[PDB]
């Protein structure tokens, strides 16, 4: 009960933000 | 939330089968779907909000968003972008922070150890002056981010990083010329050389010495005979 | 080559997570996409074309195919398939059984498995009845494959077949409201609990069955 | 080299089998 964003089940830590990162790359390389 | 545990645990392990590589790991068609589909999972999975990501994950990215190859060219495959780059040099940071770790607790052990380090270094500079060319040649200028993103990678490189600093209130077409020239002598090839050997260097160390298996075992029989 | 079968297996074992239930198994809209990502990996996996397919496979399509958790899609070839599934399940129960309460789940399960197949049977029947024309070739073709235990029932629906729709249709009205799906939804439902059950205790699969066990030792 | 479907490099078996099925059934409750 310590992360607030735990207790309200919005998505955080380091497997997310390497999931919008991955996903802005493949983004790029689709586009170009 | 002991199921789910578990489910995540098995992604993971799948991605794991689908990253390590004895070469450097690329996108491939077939396998786009289902290593999109694991990322998402394991990006809303709560049991994996707080976890430690294992290093494989770490490599592979660095692999995938540098476009890292040994043997071979492709036109443009980095996006050069400030929140992008700033995270990829953490994970870059992650990887050698476990390096040095694992690295304390045969003979060739000093000299692999040595060479990581010196790539780290040049590794991680090179990053920061293509990320530095990238800010310089927008127009305007992103002052904010581009004197952020210098404090948070240039504090070892303090002395090149007070010319761009200066350099970027000079107008475009100077700016242009610095950058011009700089890739002239220094070009990406360069780069992606000195990141595609930290990353295998890294393996082979890990491999041998700290237990982990990164598929290098033809570079491991090449170095007994 | 055997990269792709060590992926491939993989693959396979987190399925084995996402599928095997203590219940039954459901798309959870959180899991579409990874369950499809991993299916049709499989499913277009060179190394697994000639693979035995484990038997939790089976069952989670037979919980799926089956809403065990008008959602039955009742079309000949996919029921058809159904049923091999749900036959491929009671060939290795039998085989794993084969090497008191023991002999009493038995004869459950072959009591639930011909009750169950014979709702399916019926009710795809009850389906090619309703339509309009009716496909005489491949109605025949189905009772003929898969109803023949049953075979003065089906002797019946063959006969109901030459009637026109508006019979057809008070025929089968009048009989799935006799005997409605409720009951070969439960039967089924029982046979695949009953299944998980013996295989567990038994022949040493794992379908975490182990609070089942503990509760059927406690006496209620 | 035998079966003439890997020959062909098309899919094939229990698995492609239980995809296409397990498809049929998705499309069906889609709309539903
Ligand atoms: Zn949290
Ligand atoms: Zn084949």
């Amino acid at each position: 009960e310590a992360c607030e964003m735990c207790r309200l089940g919005l998505p955080h830590g380091s497997f997310f933000e390497l999931l919008r990162d991955w996903k802005k790359i493949e983004e790029f390389r689709n586009k170009s | 939330g002991s199921n789910e545990k578990i489910r995540s645990q098995s992604v993971l392990n799948t991605l794991e089968t689908f990253f390590i590589k004895e070469n450097h790991y690329d996108m491939q068609r077939e396998e786009s779907s289902i290593v999109n589909a694991c990322l998402r999972y394991l990006g809303y999975s709560k049991s994996m909000c707080h976890e430690k990501m294992p290093i494989f994950m770490d490599i592979a990215f660095i692999e995938y968003c540098f476009n890292l190859s040994l043997d071979p060219p492709d036109s443009q495959q980095i996006l050069w972008e400030y929140s992008l780059i700033s995270n990829a040099l953490e994970r870059l940071e992650n990887i050698e922070l476990e390096r040095q770790n694992c690295m304390r607790e045969l003979l060739n052990k000093e000299t692999l150890n040595n060479e990581a380090l010196k790539l780290y270094s040049c590794a991680k500079a090179g990053i920061c002056r293509w990320m530095a060319f990238h800010f310089l040649e927008q127009e305007p200028i992103d002052h904010i981010n581009f004197t952020k993103f210098l404090q948070d990678w240039g504090s070892h490189n303090e002395k090149e990083m007070e010319a761009l600093q200066r350099l970027s209130k000079h107008k475009i077409r100077k700016r242009l010329i610095y950058v011009s020239q700089h890739k002239k002598k220094m070009p990406w090839s360069k780069f992606n050389s000195v990141l595609s050997r930290y990353i295998q260097c890294t393996k082979l160390q890990l491999e041998v010495f700290c237990d982990y298996d990164f598929k290098q075992r033809e570079i491991v029989k090449m170095l007994t005979s």
